[PDB]
């Protein structure tokens, strides 16, 4: 018994309609006629909210812009006039075949115009250096779409295996993302080099952007 | 509006076992089915198992067959889920929940000479009330409060009348950590990033904020970091 949700990722222009597919390898219709398929929305930071149950019924307090349909194997969730409160992951869940199972989810976000990140770089603090470690931090602020690439250079040498990054959730007001990347070195390695640089690639940038500083000044 | 209360966050070594508990206001597990669902950071919902409120049916996902026990005390006052043989893959938030089912007669054969032949099945209609969850972290790491370092605003973090500044919250265990700026007074333009898990088994995160360049000479910026697991409370002033 397998469930496939489609699409995996869905950008939606505010006010436009959205259509989500949930398909099952086996029928979800009981012989009494009911289809045991439910839709759930999970917003960032929240537990899932039931939207639709028994395939076609809105749950209590669910706005009428959400509607479910389908019978047998193929099911649809339509969202008309999508807004920032609708952003999150939508899971279908089949309740006919034991053991019951969630789909893998469709991620819905607000579509907006392209926005290149503003890029900021932060040297390690004197206090951190005292303790024998150097973390350099790169911030990519307010960009869209979510895909961005950061490449750390040390005296122009490409770094790998010594950095980690983290991205925020979509901002509800401007529909952007922000990302931070942290390069970590020992004090010893850090003091053997001069130029520390964060090189950034994004759909909004015609060519890569480098933010750098020189150790000391 | 039943409320579910779950047991507190736990850290467990790979190879051990956790027993999570759940209570429902008004002893509602007597009258409403219990479900267990887990979710790892950044990943999907995973149904674990359930027990009918009648107490006559229990089931598990295929993946938890031989791994999980779902039980309840008499009078259904507390419900428990035990997961054994933990690995890093079991690091997740574990949710307790109520649900509704349809208990339906699937098989019926008329018997003229005594009681009928019947078979009944349970079908899941809704998941209803979700608990707040129990964070289980599978790791051999030791509890550790973060170091907090300033991300100082400079000419390399300033342009077009706006500057960025932040705090780096380095090397803590376990999750969670909370960050505010100027005791909650500063919220506009704050980005507090999800933690990353480092090779050492410790977490790190950063919080940044964009502010008017103008204000760097006059406005004070302090990040407030709270790591309850280690009772660590740090206020760090961030200077130019």
């Amino acid at each position: 018994v397998v469930i496939t949700q489609s699409p995996l990722f869905l950008p939606v222009t505010p006010g436009e309609a959205a259509s989500l597919s949930c398909k099952c390898s086996h029928s979800l219709q009981h012989s009494t006629g009911a289809n045991y398929l439910a839709w759930y929305l999970q917003r960032p930071g929240q537990t899932p909210r039931l939207l639709i149950h028994l395939a076609t019924h809105r749950a209590s307090g669910v706005p009428d812009r959400f509607s479910g349909s389908g019978s047998g194997t193929d099911f649809t969730l339509k969202i008309s006039r999508v807004e920032s409160d609708d952003v999150g992951t939508y899971y279908c869940m089949q309740g006919l075949h034991s053991p019951w199972t969630f789909g893998q989810g469709t991620k819905v976000e607000i579509k907006r115009t392209v926005a290149a990140p503003s890029v900021f770089i932060f040297p390690p603090s004197d206090e951190q250096l005292k303790s024998g470690t150097a973390s350099v931090v790169c911030l990519l602020n307010n960009f869209y779409p979510r895909e961005a690439k950061v490449q750390w250079k040390v005296d122009n040498a490409l770094q790998s295996g010594n950095s980690q990054e983290s991205v925020t959730e979509q901002d509800s007001k401007d529909s952007t993302y922000s990302l931070s990347s942290t390069l970590t070195l020992s004090k010893a390695d850090y003091e053997k080099h001069k130029v520390y640089a964060c090189e950034v690639t994004h759909q909004g940038l015609s060519s890569p952007v480098t933010k750098s500083f020189n150790r000391g000044e | 509006q039943v409320q579910l209360v779950q047991s507190g966050a736990e850290v467990k070594k790979p190879g051990s076992s956790v027993k999570v508990s759940c209570k429902a206001s008004g002893n509602s597990f007597s009258n409403h089915d219990v479900h267990w669902v887990r979710q790892a950071t950044g990943q999907g919902l995973e149904w674990m198992g359930w027990m009918s409120h009648e107490g006559d049916k229990t089931g598990l996902a295929q993946k938890f067959q031989g791994r999980v026990t779902i039980t309840r005390d008499s009078g259904a006052s507390t419900v428990y889920m035990e997961l054994r043989g933990l690995t890093a893959d079991d690091t997740a938030i574990y949710y307790c929940l109520t649900g509704s089912k349809h208990r339906l007669r699937d098989y019926f054969l008329y018997n003229e000479y005594g009681p009928n032949y019947e078979e009944w099945g349970d079908y899941l209609a809704t998941l209803d009330v979700w608990g707040h969850g129990t964070a289980v972290t599978v790791s051999s790491a030791s509890t550790k409060g973060p170091s907090v370092f300033p991300l100082a605003p400079s000419s390399k973090s300033t342009s077009g009348g706006t500057a960025a500044l932040g705090c780096l919250v380095k090397d803590y265990f376990p999750e969670p950590v909370t960050v505010s700026w100027n005791s909650g007074a500063l919220t506009s333009g704050v980005h507090t990033f999800p933690a990353v898990l480092q090779s050492s088994g410790l977490y790190s995160l950063s919080s940044v904020v964009t502010v008017p360049s103008s204000s760097l000479g006059t406005q004070t910026y302090i990040c407030n970091v709270n790591h309850k697991p280690s009772n660590t409370k740090v206020d760090k002033k961030v200077e130019p």
